[PDB]
């Protein structure tokens, strides 16, 4: 027959050593990916809790506490916690610094 | 009127 | 100042030491108290190999916490955790900076590390739920229980209508008495009210439905139309809404003298679940036969129909917060909670209950639901639509449950059983108005 003479795909030969074949398992290997799985390894909903966190390192101090209770409803209303409410709509750019503001600023009754 | 007994 | 890999330098740590570092309702306050003491013990009597290890910012807590074997920023995203050996760590340290000597001065006045500071000022969880025996109990003494019964009922003005016995009893919630309105010869089986509290619609034993006011307590008409007890009574703000256990479903409407407006035979057994759709022109029924139908306005055609029951069962309503959505109790062999979708003809739940099922009643700002029980448990059921796991169960009736209703504020919530009880337990809690706030 003919079917060492045909090299139109991977064969024996491309590869550099032929026993390789022995193990031909480490192809179907998922690797773990970066950040997220992790905390899989801490455990042994969680792990998404973990990629939350760990992508939410990368923050200032006073834009993480903007964001910390921070919703956004569909319609583009948002509601911000202070730890008051600032309901109000997003795309104008002063509620924002409003929020910004009642979070840093020092505001006092006074009597 | 509460107090209710076992 | 860059340890090499090769060569890893050794921390004070030994290997039984990361053994014992990595070991881990009132009760779960308890269990809770005792884990931060664990952790602020074995976070302050270590630390002081992670103290000489870590390269910047980060905690000794978090390094523990990191041990595999409302919450503020973490800083940094390393989760090493102990280790026996490091190979980052040189012995450097940074050079005395104004914020050092602030830093040194808070911690002048700490007994203990700053970091089990931290931990011990972060503010635990105050997340509970609250289901335990009634605050209040009041007198009812007779009270009818039977299992085609449905007697209490909620007003908006704080006020209850109660059939003990042959009498109709009325309790004012912002008074805390007992009001009598009047008596008949037959035993009440089912009651309502139409309007706003202004009338009593009241189901008797042989079907002689008969309106009784309340403010003026006389009977406002006698009717007919039933030749068996009434089961269960509803309205939607103009017609009333009355099944019975010779399979009459009546409507009436209030409007003209004469109430009777339809009547629905469209069953195949008696009817004893009877709840109108305020919302939308649907009607929820069933009873003794297994069988639940929907129908469309006072049409006698039933929309939708499913059969999984296998019991008496009493307990069927819609739920205000979603549309379409219909709860239908269990029997005595059944005992399966089932919820169902109108106009979709989907199966949202069907959960055993463990015994079987009476009334229901719906929350007001949130997805929770309690349900009667009779001739097998004597108890109450608590119910989570969304995740489908009970909460709380409540028990403590001489006879069984069969009525029950919600309060205003969706927090109170009433039992009716033959043991004279009223159990009432608290699960719960634009620029034209720029124009008013002008003038002041």
């Amino acid at each position: 027959s003919s079917s060492s003479y045909r090299d139109s795909y991977f064969q024996y030969r491309h590869l550099p050593a032929p026993h390789h074949i022995l193990y031909a398992e480490w192809n179907q290997d998922i690797l773990a990916l970066p950040d997220e799985v992790a905390n899989i390894t801490m455990a042994m909903m969680t792990s998404e809790q973990n990629s939350n966190r760990y992508w939410n390192s990368f923050h200032d101090e006073d834009d993480w506490n903007l964001f910390n209770g921070m919703e956004l409803e569909s319609n583009g209303v948002v509601t911000f916690a202070g730890q008051e409410t600032i309901t109000g709509s997003i795309f104008d750019r002063r509620i924002t610094q409003l929020a910004y503001a009642r979070n840093n600023g020092w505001h006092e009754l006074a009597l | 009127l509460s107090d209710i007994t076992n | 100042v860059y340890g090499d890999r090769y060569i890893p330098s050794r921390t004070d740590i030994d290997f039984n030491s990361i053994v014992s570092i990595s070991s881990m309702v009132e009760y779960q306050k308890e269990r809770q108290a005792h884990e931060t003491y664990n952790t602020l013990l074995k976070n302050e009597l270590f630390g002081e190999m992670l103290s000489k290890d870590t390269v910047g910012s980060e905690s000794s807590i978090d390094r523990i916490k990191n041990t595999r074997p409302e919450i503020t920023r973490p800083s940094s995203n390393s989760v090493r955790g102990a280790s026996l050996l490091t190979y980052q760590q040189r012995k450097g340290r940074r050079l005395s900076a104004a914020s050092l000597l602030q830093s040194q001065f808070f911690d002048s006045m700490s007994p203990v590390r700053p970091d089990s500071k931290q931990l011990l000022l972060s503010p635990g969880k105050q997340f509970r739920q609250i289901a335990k025996v009634p605050y209040r109990v009041l007198d009812a003494p007779s009270l009818a229980d039977d299992f085609y019964y449905s007697l209490i009922d909620w007003s908006s003005t704080d006020v209850l209508a109660v059939a003990l016995g042959k009498s109709i009893f009325l309790t004012d919630n912002n008074t805390g008495d007992v009001v009598h309105l009047c008596d008949t010869e037959n035993e009440y089986t089912s009651l309502s009210w139409i309007g706003a509290g202004s009338h009593l619609a009241v189901g008797q034993a042989n079907g002689l439905v008969e309106i009784y006011d309340v403010m003026k307590r006389k009977c406002i008409r006698t009717l007919s139309g039933h030749i068996d007890r009434v089961a269960c009574l509803s309205w939607n703000n103009h017609v009333l809404t009355s099944g019975s256990r010779d399979h009459r479903i009546l409507h009436r409407d209030v409007r003209m003298p004469d109430p009777f407006f339809e009547t629905i035979e469209s069953h195949t057994q008696e009817v004893c679940g009877l709840k109108w759709n305020v919302a939308d022109n649907k009607l929820a029924s069933g009873g003794n036969d297994n069988v639940v139908h929907v129908y469309e306005g006072t049409s006698k055609s039933p929309i939708l129909t499913f059969d999984e029951h296998k019991a008496a069962v009493k307990a069927m309503a819609w739920s205000p917060h979603k549309r379409g959505v219909l709860a239908t109790g269990g029997g005595t062999a059944d005992r399966r909670l089932k919820i169902w979708n109108v106009n979709t003809s989907i199966k949202m739940s069907d959960i055993d209950s463990g015994s079987q099922i009476c009334n229901m009643v719906w929350s007001k700002n949130t997805n929770e639901l309690v349900t009667s029980h009779g001739y097998s448990k004597y108890n109450l059921t608590l119910w989570d639509c969304n995740s489908m796991d009970p909460i709380a169960i409540l028990k403590g009736h001489s006879f069984r449950v069969l009525h029950l209703t919600l309060s205003n504020d969706g927090t109170t919530v009433v039992s009716g059983a033959g043991d004279e009880t009223l159990r009432y337990w608290k699960l719960f809690d634009s620029l034209i108005f720029d124009a008013f706030n002008q003038i002041r």
